[PDB]
RNA sequence: AUUACUUUGAAUAAAAUAAGGUGUUUAAAGCAAAACAUUAUGUUAAUGAAUAUUCAAGCAUGGGACAAUGC
RNA sequence: AAACUGCGGACGGCUCAUUAUAACAGUAAUAGUUUCUUUGGUUACAAGGAUAGCUUUGUGAAUGAUAAAGAUAAUACUUGAGACAAUUCAUUCAAGUGAGUUAGGAUGCCACGACAAUUGUAGACAAGUAACCAAUGAGAAUUUCUGAUCUAUCAAUCAGUUGGUAGUAUCGAGGACUACCAAGAUUAUAACGGAUAACGAGGAAUUGGGGUUCGACAUCGGAGAGGGAGCUUUACAGAUGGCUACCACUUCUAAGGAAGGCAGCAGGCGCGUAAAUUACCCACUUUCGAAUUGAAGAGGUAGUGACGACACAU
């Protein structure tokens, strides 16, 4: 959804993910005025070892 | 102060990182290198917003501690290494090989190379120098003291320079059939040929500049750049192929 | 400590200057060590940037030049007859530059003037008039 | 001296001429901080020794009711008027009183 | 020539002893009394080890009482933004003067280039002079 | 040495015999400089021990268990001294670390340091000749 | 022969000022994002205002009428 | 774990007392100096002592207190080889640069003289070290030119003061200092002195134009840590969240003695017209470190907040 970018060298994929209302990451959502749609970033890690090491 | 600064004020940072000023208090401090501090884009910058590759600096670190950097030949380790100009930046594991060469906009830019071009990288002389026992040398605007040298690379010449074998591959001298890059001011980022160059014993050498489109603007000697001769090019120019729009 | 700086002199019109700062160790300035005339003393004082000056306090030794010969040799100094600077210095015996020394040219087998600075280089070194 | 050259005497006329100004000289001169009772503060802090009544100027008749104040400052002494009516009565001695200037300035 | 207590020499003496003398950079031409002159000076721009460096300036010789050096005045105009005119200023400069110039007197337009301290105040060397008239006193160097 | 009525060194150095507010250091060993060049000036004893001295604890003196009231090898060359021959303690046997016997670690030494070293270097001085060589063609056609 | 005057530049930290773009629900703001591929692909190597300046000096250059300094 | 060793606390953070061509701003020089970190390059199958943590015995009320003895390591301290470089002096040959008896070479003695006698079994290849060239340096530090508010109830001022020679000291020029010689230097174009409720600039308020007032405070430069002075360590400090003394204060005390420097972050007294929580977290920015992992009252979050600014109820 919307920016899609790969990578490898962190081992995700940094997608944009638009709502249009343990390998994953759900954070920076922001949403309208009233409710309705919201965006936000979705960070996949794939391998469980990566959330298990790759986050602050 | 008592002796040398170890941070830097976001403000203070040059303008050409494009910093937001609500960013953060600090900038990233270049480390120093072959790059003065004006001169070079920090390896943070480079892969933080010029690739997005890390969101923040705890993703930069788990970046170039892990050997996933080759600046120039060799492989640096260092998270604010000194990136400045046409030295080439490669990254095997996503196999893409960059370089960062001037812009109209007064901006590094990241050229997309190939692998094969990727293995060279064009230097400017910046002096000649007589060592001890009569052994000459010269000094790049990398601040690379090259052995031996050919006998007619001069002062402001152009030399090619090659990354696994380190040799001198071919040499461009200075004169007013050639054509140049800017890293300097007004001019800064801008192709154009040697046309002219008048000197004056006190202070500078000012070299007009002549622009593909027939625009001429001058400059000083400090600023040109020799990029190939004969009005070819022996390196990819950014997107705007060095033109500027009035 | 001695102090270089020109914060403590008048201005070129007389007028006397206004303090602003403390002193500095940028300007910082050391007692001269007369190298009188004696047995071999030298000090190895550790100055900016970690640099090392050999302080000569007393010396007897010096490498002596003849120009017109090529050649230079070792020898004693005997006795500091003449300082263009200070008349004291000769009483004092004091070995600075350009202090006129006669030596035995015991050597010389095969009057001098000194060309070396023994406070900052550590010995004398001169050459035969 | 209109002449081109002549931005000397253009320009000591006016240091000189400007301290003829009533106004502009009174807030340069070192006086505010001694001669004015308040110096630069806008209001100040005093105590209450003696309640007055002053009598009006010449086309009026009546009583001008007031104190007399000593600051905690200066340690001078001022004559400070009651703002409204009957407010004599809420006044004491020996307590703290706030002196804030008048509608022309000092 | 030698008249101090100490041996005057050349900064740059050698055997054949000979005369020294190099020329400074943008075309200044040294003067003959600097070839074949005997004087020693160790200060003097064309027989020493004193360059000269990027700031250059001008101005007419006031006071030559000074041994080998010499004050020289600049007159210059100063604009004042808020009346739109200019104003008369001067700036006195202490400069030193080789023995090469034995005719330079107090009244003569010189030409003067930076070089390193070599005095308290003295930063400026002459490089050459034109003479003017004459004012009842000839004060030479 | 002892300490004082109050507990204080008898500054060896100061032979006096009393406390002696002096600058303290670890010059004295009375004192450790909590920051850069920090002497802290502080009394301590006199050298010479004497009245109101309690503890003492070896003036001319030795065990003698004080008085008051007024492991083994582990280098090699020192070890030797006295591999098979060095002094091992006490089920989680921890000898210590053997060092300048031949080191008998030795192989790594070996195939690192001097052969690993010394190699490069006669390669180095080879281009070192070489490239001077090929400097031959430098003045040879350029004059 | 110099200076002054005037015209072009060179060089010249950012923030700030004026200002270019951008629907933070508008605005102050921020330099972010999105028309769009109805989006992983490409627009995209996306935008970063030329951002103009900025007085008094300093460098160079085109011009010599009005001015200044001696021969 | 702890201790030795290495690195750092010379950055950051706070404040505006000093300061009137001083500082600061633009500009130019360093052919008159220059480190640290970082980058390019060049140059005996192994020796010697002692020392902490460790053990034991102790004292003093006590500080981040200190005593003896018994040992034990180094990339701590030394000797030593695998075989030049750089420093001084005297003499000499000599090509870039506006410009150099200049880079550089040659001759002769003097001082210094190495590439750890080093480290992973695992991430031969790393790693580390000693000097010397070049970069980082547009950096730092000195210095050139121009520019500052009021005052003449401030008109003459200066004697290391102005210049010269020799030396001294410094990283380095230099009256910076010393010896000798000369009498010079500034001033009505305002010198010298006095006032500032004076840190300088980018900038702020208001303006038809011209201007007037303000700027401690985002950012840059300067200075200071209660007042002077004097120093140690190291590449950089005349350091003060380092030391010594004096002046002036404050704290603990077993009365013998001992430490302390909130113009750091909260907080308290006082002062005044006048100004916030004795909170939480290094996740953003960035720095420090033996380095992806620890720390950061920098920084972020939260609380107070009719200083102000924007949209918007009844």
């Amino acid at each position: 959804t919307r920016n899609l970018i790969v990578n490898p060298l962190l081992c995700r994929k940094q997608v944009v993910v638009d709502i249009y209302h343990q390998t994953i990451v759900l954070n920076g959502f922001v949403t309208k005025y009233g409710g309705g749609k919201t965006s936000g970033f979705a960070l996949i890690y794939d391998t469980l070892s990566a959330l298990k090491k790759f986050v602050p | 102060a008592r002796g040398p600064r170890h941070h830097l004020k976001r403000l203070n940072a040059p303008h050409h990182w494009m910093l937001s000023k609500l960013g953060g208090t600090f900038a990233p401090k270049p480390s120093h290198g072959p790059h003065g501090m004006k001169e070079c884009l920090p390896l943070i910058l480079i892969l933080r917003n010029r690739l997005n590759y890390a969101l923040n600096g705890r993703e930069v670190t788990m970046i170039v501690k892990n050997r996933t950097i080759k600046i120039d030949g060799k492989i640096r380790t260092d998270t604010r290494y000194p990136v400045g100009f046409m030295d080439v930046l490669s990254i095997p594991r996503t196999k893409e090989n960059f370089r960062l060469m001037y812009n109209t906009k007064r901006r590094f830019c990241l050229v997309p190379l190939t692998a094969e071009q990727a293995k060279f990288k064009l230097c400017k002389i910046e002096k000649r120098v007589l060592g001890t026992g009569a052994i000459p040398y010269i000094v790049t605007h990398d601040g690379r003291t090259i052995r031996y040298p050919h006998p007619e690379l001069q002062a402001n010449d152009t030399i090619k320079l090659n990354l696994e074998t380190g040799k001198i591959v071919d040499f461009v001298k200075f004169d007013i059939g050639n054509t140049a890059m800017m890293i300097g001011g007004n001019g800064m980022g801008r192709v154009g040929v040697i046309v002219k160059r008048e000197v004056h014993p006190g202070s500078f050498e000012i070299v007009h500049i002549k622009d593909a489109k027939g625009n001429t603007f001058t400059t000083r000697l400090n600023n040109v750049f020799v990029i190939g001769k004969g009005t070819e090019t022996l390196v990819n120019l950014p997107l705007d192929k060095g033109i500027k729009k009035p | 400590g001695i102090t270089r700086d020109s914060r403590h002199k008048r201005r070129a019109t007389g007028g006397k200057k206004n303090s602003m700062q403390k002193k500095k160790k940028n300007t910082m300035g050391r007692q001269p060590a007369n190298t009188r005339l004696g047995a071999i003393r030298v000090h190895d004082v550790r100055c900016r940037y970690g640099i090392i000056k050999r302080r000569a306090l007393r010396l007897e030794n010096g490498n002596f030049s003849w120009a017109s010969q090529s050649i230079t040799k070792g020898t004693k100094i005997l006795n500091v007859v003449y300082n263009a600077s200070d008349n004291d210095f000769v009483r004092t015996n004091t070995l600075v530059k350009g202090a006129i020394i006669e030596i035995d040219p015991a050597p010389f087998l095969w009057l001098a003037c000194i060309s070396s600075r023994p406070g900052q280089t550590g010995s004398v070194e001169g050459y035969i008039l | 001296a209109r002449g081109l050259h002549a931005a000397r005497k253009m320009l000591a006329q006016r240091r000189a001429n400007k301290w003829a100004d009533k106004e502009w000289k009174k807030g340069k001169l070192v006086t505010r901080y001694k001669c004015n009772p308040l110096g630069t503060a806008s209001h100040a802090k005093g105590l209450v020794q003696e309640k007055l009544g002053i009598e009006t100027k010449q086309p009026n008749s009546g009583i001008r009711k007031c104190v007399r104040v000593r600051l905690l400052k200066n340690g001078k002494k001022i004559t400070a008027f009651v703002p409204r009516d009957g407010s004599l009565n809420y006044v004491n001695e020996n307590d703290e009183v706030l002196i804030s200037g008048f509608g022309r300035r000092g | 020539e030698q008249t101090e207590r100490a041996y005057q020499k050349q900064v740059f003496h050698h055997h054949s002893v000979k005369r020294y003398h190099k020329q400074i950079g943008m075309g200044f031409v040294t003067p003959a009394e600097a070839i074949k002159g005997t004087y020693i000076d160790k200060k003097c721009p064309f027989t020493s080890d004193v360059s000269i460096r990027g700031r250059t300036l001008s101005g007419i010789v006031k006071s030559c009482h000074m041994k080998r050096t010499i004050i020289v005045r600049r007159d210059y105009f100063h604009y004042v933004s808020k009346y739109q005119r200019y104003e008369k200023r001067h700036k006195n400069i202490a400069v030193h003067c080789s023995p090469a110039f034995r005719q330079l007197k107090e009244g003569d337009h010189v030409v003067i280039g930076q070089c390193r301290p070599l005095s308290k105040t003295v930063r400026f060397n002459v490089l050459k002079f034109t003479s003017r008239g004459t004012g009842d006193k000839k004060q030479f160097a | 040495g002892g300490c004082d009525k109050d507990g204080f060194p008898m500054m060896t150095g100061v032979a006096t015999n009393n406390r002696v507010r002096l600058l303290l250091d670890g010059r004295n060993g009375c004192y450790k400089p909590l920051r850069n060049g920090e002497r802290r000036r502080k009394t301590v004893r006199g050298a010479i021990v004497a009245g109101d001295i309690s503890v003492l604890n070896t003036i001319v003196v030795k065990k003698g268990e004080g008085e008051i009231e007024g492991a083994g090898p582990k280098r090699a060359s020192h070890i030797r001294k006295l591999k098979k021959f060095v002094i091992r303690r006490e089920k989680r046997s921890k000898a210590p670390k053997i060092q300048r016997l031949v080191t008998p670690r030795r192989l790594q030494h070996k195939a690192q340091k001097l052969e690993a070293k010394k190699l490069h270097k006669i390669a180095m001085l080879k281009e070192a000749k070489r490239y001077a060589a090929i400097l031959n063609r430098y003045k040879v056609l350029k004059a």
